[PDB]
């Protein structure tokens, strides 16, 4: 569904 | 590390720059991987005012930084997503789309596409606020090629959400916008820009015969097939899936993926040691043998039918499930003599194995393509030498076992092989 954007 | 108690006060300064400050601190809080406190920040009220600095033009710098912020907080449940939208959101993300600067305009790309991936709802909210338009814009431009790989895979994968999901599927003229481009995505040269373009083509493949003809007419079944043949488990994987939709459509949907020459790659496929591409290649092997005769007869040229028996024989229960259905699917429509040449291929004993599974269903269907059979073995008169084969397999033990147990559509025909058949 999604993504976070990480360091 | 700043505490939300920090990051409250700073960014409740009205000091433009201590607020940008506070703003990467927000930011990185909810960068981190583990546990990343979103609901102490949506509980501390900070979203209004990270989507007012998405207004700020002046301060680029706090614009990224609350949209960055903004992106991970709509990356979690769905009523975090919630927030994010009951904050005015959408609307300020689509004007960053415009942005002069790069990062930026990306950054709003990949959260209306956290936005849009919640669900069928937000989806549609995101296109009922117009960011079809901005975002095909990005996209505007002679060659994909001169664009930055990563901008562009973001873009990718936000227009895949925008075609993801049903009840409902997204609306027409919406899909009719963005296709073109999609298959453009489709043409492109890199591996994750491919894989998402597959997802949203199998994603807009699944559905009514009316969906499948949109996608079918653009001309991408040849592009699916050879994707179906790359060496990327991440791109086979939603070809497959998309050119399974489609031949769940008319038998002329389904000639166009035979014409492409599908058929070619399916002893990899049902040979995979992916599980679940064997049941997908077994699944769409399933709706194939539902076609016309000339496409049973094309399955049976490719050499298929070899390879439907091995994976009858061996192979993950599931896909075992789909093999049943593929051959009583191809039972019920083929030719006798294609029916003859399924049983010289060895179809009799697998199939009387798997009548001991302690599954109903494919049972069912075991039990109705045997029926097939007969009645085909019937007009050659050779219904002796069938029941011969079954009870020297040790079939004929299983049909009476099966002609007593719970379920009613199958003892009354497991009754109808044992009185008409064995005497």
């Amino acid at each position: 569904r999604k993504r976070q954007k990480l360091m | 590390n700043w505490s939300v108690e920090d990051i409250v006060k700073g960014i409740n300064s009205n000091n433009l720059e201590s607020q940008l400050q506070a703003t990467q601190a927000a930011r990185k809080l909810l960068s981190r991987e583990k546990q990343p406190p979103i609901d102490n920040i949506i509980r501390a009220g900070l979203i209004p005012k990270f989507v007012s600095f998405l207004g700020k033009t002046d301060c680029s710098p706090i614009q990224f930084e609350s949209a960055w912020a903004l992106t991970n907080i709509a990356s979690g449940t769905s009523e975090q997503t919630k927030a994010v939208v009951d904050g005015g959101a959408i609307p300020a993300f689509i004007s960053l789309l415009a942005s002069p600067h790069a990062h930026i305009s990306e950054q709003a790309v990949w959260a209306l596409g956290n936005i849009a991936g919640d669900g069928s709802a937000f989806r549609d909210l995101v296109i009922k606020h117009g960011a079809i338009d901005p975002l095909l814009a990005l996209l505007a431009v002679p060659d994909l090629s001169t664009l930055a790989c990563g901008y562009l895979r973001n873009l990718t994968w936000t227009l895949s959400n925008l075609c993801r999901n049903k009840n409902p599927a997204p609306p027409l003229d919406a899909v009719e916008q963005i296709l073109p481009t999609l298959v453009r995505l489709l043409h492109h040269n890199d591996p994750e820009v491919l894989a998402d373009s597959c997802w949203a083509i199998s994603y807009l493949t699944d559905g009514p015969n009316e969906r499948i003809e949109m996608v079918v007419k653009k001309g991408v079944v040849p592009q699916l097939v050879k994707l179906l043949g790359a060496t990327e488990l991440p791109i086979v994987t939603p070809a497959l899936r998309a050119i399974g939709n489609i031949v769940t459509g008319t038998d002329e949907q389904t000639q166009k993926v035979i014409d492409a020459g599908a058929l070619a790659v399916f002893p990899s496929l049902l040979t995979n040691p992916k599980t679940n591409i064997q049941k997908e290649a077994t699944w769409t092997m399933s709706n194939i043998t539902a076609g016309r005769q000339d496409q049973i007869q094309q399955v049976v040229n490719h050499g298929l039918v070899p390879f439907l028996v091995g994976v009858l024989s061996k192979a993950d229960f599931k896909t075992q499930k789909e093999a049943a259905w593929a051959i009583t699917n191809y039972t019920s429509g083929g030719t006798v003599e294609q029916i003859v040449y399924l049983v010289h291929c060895g179809i009799i004993e697998p199939l009387m194995n798997l009548l001991s599974a302690k599954d109903t269903k494919i049972i069912q269907v075991i039990l109705d393509a045997i029926s097939n059979i007969f009645q085909a073995a019937e007009k050659l008169g050779e219904t002796e030498k069938l029941s011969i084969m079954i009870e020297e397999c040790g079939g004929l033990d299983k049909i009476e076992a099966l002609q007593r147990h719970e379920n009613e559509s199958v003892y009354k025909a497991s009754l109808n092989l044992i009185e008409k058949y064995f005497s």
